[PDB]
RNA sequence: CGAAGGUGUGCUGUGAGGCAUGCUGGAGGUAUCAGAAGUGCGAAUGCUGACAUAAGUAACGAUAAAGCGGGUGAAAAGCCCGCUCGCCGGAAGACCAAGGGUUCCUGUCCAACGUUAAUCGGGGCAGGGUGAGUCGACCCCUAAGGCGAGGCCGAAAGGCG
RNA sequence: AGGACCGAACCGACUAAUGUCGAAAAAUUAGCGGAUGACUUGUGGCUGGGGGUGAAAGGCCAAUCAAACCGGGAGAUAGCU
RNA sequence: CCCGGCGAGGGGAGUGAAAAAGAACCUGAAACCGUGUACGUACAAGCAGUGGGAGCACGCUUAGGCGUGUGACUGCGUACC
RNA sequence: GGUUAAGCGACUAAGCGUACACGGUGGAUGCCCUGGCAGUCAGAGGCGAUGAAGGACGUGCUAAUCUGCGAUAAGCGUCGG
């Protein structure tokens, strides 16, 4: 009855939920920022930072495992090259969530989720 | 504003016999 | 001065917009605008447009200084409704009421 | 010679609704229900025109009894003295005297007691 | 499963007494840009804690 | 210098009623005494229209699935573009007959229609679009069967051939 | 060779569940029967209501059949509500 | 002319005797749905009325009360066909 | 005058009720009608193979519908008003 359990269902089956986070995680890395519902952004964190932590240290095995997740060569290239060093000194908390009102389509709470970077 | 044309046959009643 | 402002045949039902009307009833326009701006209903934007029009009429057709204006009379009354036939199970037919309403806004300085 | 009854019908309905004004819910808005209330109201008014006389009669008797007990005599005994003394003051007055003029009511019982004795 | 007789308009109104909405009454003003916004939300033009966050 | 009707109030009669007047209304009304009735509604699971109730409740029509960026826009979960994910793949693909009859394409519009929004559409408005000696129909021949000159039969109609 | 066997298309509709103001005025889902034959299907014909048709259930004959549907006799009659 | 989306709808101006005659257009009733004001209502049981009746809020002439609205509390009272 | 105790006690309305005022919905009523109903007094009582009744498709400066007309196509000739 959900005591101490974790992991939002988000009205999707396990396969659909896994694929969605895999796609959304890739889009976040590619663009550094994305607009999505607040519950999705919160649950996306438990999938996003673990990728950056692995990218902090570079190895053949780590590159392969990082590819097995997100199944995209562009993202792996994006990782291990600048996301790695740019967060080497940071111990977690690579993500920031900003609430941005509600979606007009269905009044869903929306929020920008963006990596702590882009300080130009 | 047409009055209902097709009225279905009533559900058979419980046999009180 | 009255500076009424009506919006007739509004898409929403009379009931659904009354909840929004009660929120701003009797309150000053300044707080009325933001409340409608940040209320999560279409009746909020529907009423907000009427309230904006009422303010515009007061400023243009009548005395300026819209700052000291209060919504004295806010009310909604249901208007003409459209009849639609919708099929149901077993071949039966029901009537769907696309209800409409008229929103009236009155803002006065005193 | 077709005869329309639209005008007459509204006149009759208004006349009933006017008498039914003040009633609760549909009893003051709906003719089909307001008519029952008006008729039923008429029965009660006719009934109460008679109940009113007896309710006031018993109210006066209670007032006279309370004054008599307070001043040291039963209501039954008090009425005997007045009958024996040949006093034709009714219950309404006796109750009126008791509330307003205490001294007068004291005079009433003293003769009532004297008549009994 | 179905009503025995229609309720009264008063009984109808009493049921709706709890359906009334409530205003937020918690508008916040940004320190720098000074616009009204919901607490813990970014402004319409994209300022939060003064510093811009959307860069757009 | 305000009829009928409508909406109030004040009087009056034992009752059905009547009288007066305020507001609305805007041009018909009708005393008295007689005459003639489609002459009075609360019910008939009455008829027609309008509006309530349940109730802002059930539901929003296959559990194949969506996510993000950009664009247009007053407004984008639903439209267009791109990158991913998912589903069908003896079909949920591609061509015809039957049947529809412009649903085709372009521009423009979002009231109504779409079970939500809508800039979108098989929606509204305008314009454009169907090119055959060889494809099909038509055409030549015939099956079942139809009609049927004369004819046979039948009150008539008509039946059979 | 076979009114042969297993089994898709196709035809059928035995069991259960769901659905009964349903997606559907008998359907869906998971199994099930026949599947070279008394098979199934397209197109067009024929049989018309005291009749048709029927491997026969009073079944079927345009969502209606112990006598279809439409119009007329007809405002049938109703010792009943 | 102004708000609005080069809208819907509305507010001014203008026409007219009249625009609550604006094409959703003569008159505009009832059910039904609202806004404002006065009174009552969160310890009180039932055809919701009637008889009695305090208080309160509005009008009168008088300074005493009468009218209108409401109705605490209390007796009686189980719709119509 | 202060403290304590005891007794009584209005002021509340989320909402609802009754009354009045102002509105919406709705389209009753009143008024009106070149539309009908039933008659009286007359005419006529048939149309058609020199192609009828009734239709289709066309016909204009113009997209549609109605009326008129028929590739001489909202018309042509002649005689009258």
């Amino acid at each position: 009855m959900r005591h101490r359990k974790s992991g939002r269902q988000l009205n999707r089956n396990s396969s659909h939920r896994q694929a969605m986070f895999r796609n959304m995680a890739g889009s976040l890395v590619r663009h550094e920022i994305i607009k999505t519902t607040l519950p999705k952004a919160k649950e996306l964190r438990r999938v996003v930072e673990p990728l950056i932590t692995l990218a902090k240290t570079d190895s053949v095995a780590n590159r392969r495992l990082a590819f097995a997740r997100t199944r995209d060569n562009e993202i792996v290239a994006k990782l291990f090259n600048e996301l790695g060093p740019r967060f080497a000194s940071r111990a977690g908390g690579y993500t920031r969530i900003l609430k941005c009102g509600f979606r007009a389509g269905d009044n869903a709470p929306m929020a920008y989720i963006e990596l702590v970077d882009r300080s130009e | 504003n047409n009055r209902p044309v097709y009225i279905p046959r009533p559900r058979p009643p419980h046999p009180r016999l | 001065m009255e500076t009424i402002a009506k919006h007739r045949h509004a898409r929403s039902s009379a009931q659904k917009v009354r909840l929004v009307a009660d929120l701003i009833r009797g309150k000053k326009v300044s707080q009325a605008l933001d409340i409608l701006t940040y209320t999560n209903k279409k009746a909020a934007v529907l009423v907000k447009k009427v309230l904006e029009s009422a303010i515009a009429n007061a400023e243009h057709n009548d005395g300026a200084d819209i700052d000291d204006l209060k919504v004295t009379k806010i009310f909604v009354d249901e208007g003409p409704s459209m009849k639609r036939i919708m099929p149901r199970a077993k071949g039966r037919a029901d009537r769907i009421l696309k209800r409409t309403s008229h929103i009236t806004v009155v803002v006065s300085d005193r | 010679a077709r005869v329309k009854r639209g005008v007459i019908a509204r006149a009759r309905h208004k006349k009933i609704l006017k008498q039914a004004k003040g009633y609760y819910g549909a009893r003051s808005r709906v003719y089909r229900v307001a008519f029952q209330a008006v008729i039923k109201a008429g029965q009660y008014a006719y009934r109460d025109r008679r109940q009113r006389k007896r309710q006031f009669r018993q109210l006066w008797i209670a007032r006279i009894n309370a004054a008599a007990r307070q001043n040291g005599i039963s209501y039954s005994k008090f009425i005997n003295g007045l009958k024996k003394a040949s006093v034709e003051i009714d219950r309404k007055i006796l109750a009126d005297i008791a509330v307003f003029d205490k001294v007068a009511f004291t005079a009433l019982v003293e003769k009532a007691k004297a008549a009994l004795a | 499963a179905v009503q025995q007789n229609k309720p009264t308009r008063s009984k109808r109104g009493m049921r709706r007494s709890h359906d009334a909405l409530t205003a937020v009454t918690s508008l916040s003003v940004d320190k720098t840009s000074g616009e009204k916004h919901l607490r813990h939300h970014i402004t319409a033009d994209g300022y939060y804690r003064g510093r811009k966050v959307i860069a757009k």
